[PDB]
């Protein structure tokens, strides 16, 4: 089983630089040339370059010849890029992958998102207003990702959308719908229950229907 | 350098339909490679030189073409099948991608439930107003949403967030959020969600006045 | 012969630009052929051995590339300016084929190649008259004999020198032609088309270099390799008859 | 003749045997020292790549060795040498005899077309050189003798004038077909002075190697370049006749 | 730690084909090209030839074309190498070493034995007659090699030498010595401890004085 | 087809001295290895590329050379330096080793303790007669054995054997065995084996009678 094992995500200020790395097992790391990709939402899948592990010998895309540095550790077959000057543009995921005509085996990939925002817990919001009615929660203002949405602590899970969160002005904003039956609410009490991790925050809000 | 396209964007089948993807090239090489992505995972090598499968892949998959012109077919589509596929060569440094063509089950026309939330009271008292419309479990994915203002359509401070298609229904689910201050919210009366689908000639448009 | 000329020039020009369309019309579909044939050798070898990234055998082939234009011979001797094939190459000069299948690499070299030829062509030049009309004197003998046998069965003898003088210009292209085509075919490993091909381009002295027997003494039969030197200075004078009678002919209409 | 004929043969023989010396002396040395460094190159790419036998190694250099040989380019990945232009100067280096070769017919359509192409062509070509050099004679002589009459019109003596005449023609020659255009090609082929006399003479011997060839070069847009030179040729073919023909004479004179 | 691990030593029929194994671990055989040495007690070192692991691509040494076949199992990352029509002359000890420069590493070496000899238990003969006494056994025309000599079951571990066996007459013959105190012999006993394991033969021989 | 030329095949050393053994080549080589070898022990890596210390090897050990001469050096003998060493070249195939240069210790000179035995009488009783000559624990190598039956030399039927070199007093050892029918055996009464060393200008003789 060939594994390539990538770092986990990574946070950085613009301007600062960030090294991640990729450790391989279930072959011989000199044996193959190491690449890196970037995958970023609105783009091709772009190549940023190669290192042959057993030679140090390296290229780089034209476009990634002053950002990108690949370097490798033979001794503990881990393959490392650094990241130099980071901009808005280079928040993407990044993945190592083996291969010198096809790339055959890939890491899991690795998130890097570039953000002047400090560790922000979410605000929670609730949206109150035929047989079903929608409700929601509004989770907006939060950094960084992830945050966990459940409905009644998860015992309310079917009905339930939560739309990918999007960066806007360095904070993320996401929403969730929750669709019951009429007959459920208001009879019975539906609280959004927001999770943010990084802040250790913990938010419960009850739809309430409007006065 | 090389660019490689991959049209259309996005298309769609039945389990049991034949499919056929292309990836054509700017100039002539001797290879493609083709990879699956699917929502949360690293690409897998597919199919590589042309025509090779890779290990796991069933016999339903072939690859074929040769100079600018190349193509994936899938002989009679299986569900597990839906996933975004990508060209890729490296007949010339740099080695380049598509795009990605996306490749969605195709099921029933569906309308959208359509729902409007005025901004939570929590929200109004920190000075900010998101007006928050879900269009839920629809197909196909084609839609418009337009927010209107006293009448009057208005395109900034809108943010839109879309689930991928839904592993169990084959829907599609979008939440749209026009952010105004609290001051612009409190000017006008009138916010209307006017949503553009398939389904109907008549737009899906939900409203509500501020008293 | 000012209308002559003018005329013969135009004639000429028309002949190069009709060549030019039969050429392009030929050989432009297969120009990329040889850039093909790397990139396959390339790729394979990518495939075969994945320690190799496509950056590392690109300077593998710019710096074999280098190793060849300087000289260098994929060896699995063999040496082009050793005394044998250095002979071969100076002769290659004062008969103007100039095969170019091996270059000059020093200023020096160049520089001398310039003086030696400048002297040499004249000089093989006045020999190859010589060689020629001995040659020619020697056969014209051996024809007034061969005229005799047709001057007995009442052949008009002005008819009888004409038939001497073809099979004249037959015997000397069976002798020089087609004996070593067999011969380059055997030898080689050339078609018999590529063998008469070679043999022309090198009696008429256009010495393209895209085929050469070399001169060189490897193994098996040696004492040919420079002797084929021989068949090239005898066959050179034939031709020049060949070309003359060619030339006449045009003249005449 | 025939015991002169065995002296002249043997002559060029002891000719060919010095040139022979010379050229191994002088070219040797850097054909070893290439064969040394292709030998460095195989070492250096074996150390680096050990997934690669010596053997392996060995058909990857005989195989690009075989495609370079076929005119494929080391600098590029992608994918005219038989454009309209370089087709029509093809042609024009067979019937001249000068035979480049810098590009190689692969068909073997090609090949039996050339055979026929050149048996007419060069007969034909002969015929308008003796016209071109007979025209030039005439022209140089008629223009020298307006020169050649100030010489006379300061008295000095008809027969010396004839020579002086004639060392002049030399001189006439040489500037508008050898100086020129080595100065022409230094310039537009971005060669040294030595590198274009060794082209001009080579080419205008007609002995035509092909390691230099005015044009060839694929990056320049100066297609119209190409057969202007080929009018050079033309007209510089007839001038080096000439000088190729007295220097046969001055070896007469003394053998 | 690179290793390459070859199977044990073979005794074949001259005329029969011979097929042996050395599996690497460590490293990825596939990166590396894998290579068979001959040695033979009088000539040098001698290549057999090499296989490309990942390829399959083999060369061989002029001296081995008709000879030797090498193959590789990539699954099991084995290398294999086939004799054929065996003669006296292909008994050796062949090694395989890893490299396409230099033998960077190499096997422990498999001994091979070409002969129409048939597995014979050894005779044991006592060799008897200062202060230093000189025993010995003789242990004559066994075959296959090895046997060992210890001496009172290797309570007499210093003074002791065994000789490498000789061929007499298409079998093996060695002798061992022990040096003991001449106070010892024959006041006390010694008795040297003969195995021959092809041969599952294990004899004792009580020295006695003459 | 290149050879190697390693003379002598056989030198020695007190433990201190500065050892240097040399390799011909018929042609010219870019690179020459050495390896080591212990009897019972495969050959390894000692050094490569002419001057490179394989891992373990101790840094007493150099190497030198270019064209067609090469050598390896130990600046002070040590015990564990006694070995068999072998240059191998790869600048032309097919790779090609020396025949080996044997390294022994030099001691303080010791004469041959020699011991005869006369056939066992179990041995007489199957037809064959082997008398055993013990040459033991001298120094040097060189060394002649003569058997005398009846004081008239015998040479056909005599097998001998060698020790390796002592590991622990650097002696050597070798056996003399004659092998007789029982009827040539017992046609005679007196039986001498001969040992000629440099420690002694008389030789060392060692006799029974059947008797
Ligand atoms: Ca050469
Ligand atoms: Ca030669
Ligand atoms: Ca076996
Ligand atoms: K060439
Ligand atoms: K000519
Ligand atoms: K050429
Ligand atoms: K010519
Ligand atoms: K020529
Ligand atoms: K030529
Ligand atoms: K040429």
């Amino acid at each position: 089983e060939v594994q390539l094992q990538q770092s986990g995500p990574e946070l950085v200020k613009p301007g600062a630089s960030m090294k991640t790395s990729c450790k391989v097992s279930g072959y011989s790391f000199t044996g193959y040339i190491m690449n890196w990709v970037k995958q970023r939402h609105g783009k091709n899948l772009e190549w940023i370059g190669l290192i042959n592990p057993n030679t140090g010998y390296t290229t780089y895309n034209q476009k990634f010849k002053g950002k990108a540095t690949l370097t490798v550790d033979k001794s503990s077959s881990t393959a490392y890029m650094e990241l130099l000057s980071l901009t808005s543009e280079d928040s993407a995921i990044y993945y190592c992958t083996r291969g010198n005509y096809v790339f055959d085996y890939w890491g899991q990939g690795t998130t890097l998102t570039v953000s002047s925002a400090k560790t922000t817990p979410p605000s929670v919001y609730p949206l109150a207003p035929n047989s079903m009615v929608t409700l929601g929660c509004l989770v907006k203002g939060y950094f960084p990702e992830p945050v966990t949405v459940t409905w009644n602590s998860g015992s309310l899970s079917s009905g339930v959308h939560t739309f990918p969160a999007v960066l806007q002005s360095d904070l993320y904003t996401l929403s969730s719908s929750v669709t019951v039956p009429s007959s459920s609410w208001p009879s019975e009490t539906v609280t959004c229950n927001v999770a943010h991790p990084a802040s250790s925050t913990k938010v419960d809000k009850k739809i309430v229907p409007r006065d | 350098q090389i660019v490689l396209t991959q049209s259309p964007a996005i298309m769609s089948a039945s389990p049991g339909e034949k499919v056929t993807m292309t990836c054509s090239a700017s100039s002539s090489v001797s290879y493609m490679h083709w990879y699956q992505q699917k929502s949360g995972t690293s690409p897998k090598r597919w199919i590589y030189d042309t025509s090779k499968l890779a290990s796991g892949v069933p016999a339903r998959f072939s690859g074929s073409g040769s100079g600018t012109s190349y193509s994936l077919t899938i002989s009679s589509m299986e569900a597990e099948d839906a996933a975004t596929y990508y060209c890729q060569q490296w007949s010339n440094s740099p080695p380049t991608f598509g795009a990605g063509a996306k490749l969605e089950l195709k099921r029933a026309d569906a309308a959208p439930t359509v729902s409007i939330f005025p901004p939570s009271s929590e929200q109004l008292t920190s000075g900010g107003a998101s007006v928050v419309c879900f269009l839920n479990n629809f197909y196909p994915k084609d839609i418009n949403v337009k927010w209107k203002i006293d009448g009057s359509e208005r395109q900034n401070g809108v943010l839109n967030s879309w689930t991928d298609q839904d592993s169990k229904d084959s829907t599609y689910s979008m939440s749209s959020t026009l952010t105004l201050t609290k001051d612009e919210y409190e000017r006008h009366n009138s916010y209307t969600c006017e949503a553009t689908h398939k389904t109907s000639t008549s737009p899906i448009v939900k409203s509500f006045n501020r008293n | 012969r000012s209308t002559t000329l003018l005329a013969l020039l135009a004639l000429v020009l028309l002949y190069l630009v009709s060549g030019a369309l039969v050429f392009r019309a030929l050989e432009q579909p297969h120009e990329q052929q040889a850039q093909r044939e790397l990139g396959e050798v390339r790729e394979k070898f990518l495939r075969a051995h994945p320690c190799v990234s496509d950056q590392e055998l690109g300077l593998l082939i710019k710096e074999v590339a280098d190793a060849l234009g300087g000289g260098a011979d994929p060896e699995t001797s063999h040496s082009a300016w050793d005394l044998g094939s250095a002979f071969f190459f100076s002769g290659t000069i004062i008969t103007t084929i100039g095969y170019g299948n091996v270059a000059l690499r020093t200023d020096a070299g160049r520089l001398f190649c310039i003086f030696y030829a400048l002297v040499g062509i004249p000089l093989f030049g006045i020999l190859l008259a010589g060689v020629g009309d001995r040659l020619g004197s020697s056969l014209r003998h051996g024809i007034g004999h061969i005229e005799a046998i047709f001057l007995k069965w009442h052949v008009p003898p002005e008819l009888v020198r004409v038939l001497s003088e073809m099979l004249f210009l037959l015997i000397g292209c069976l002798l020089f032609v087609l004996t070593p085509t067999f011969v380059f075919c055997y030898m080689e490993d050339w078609s018999k088309l590529e063998a008469i091909y070679f043999v022309i381009v090198t009696l008429t002295t256009v010495g393209f270099g895209d085929y050469v027997a070399g001169a060189d003494p490897r193994q098996d039969s040696p004492a040919y390799q420079p002797l084929v030197w021989f068949w090239i200075l005898l066959g050179l004078a034939y031709f020049a008859s060949v070309l003359t009678t060619i030339g006449n002919w045009l003249r005449v209409v």
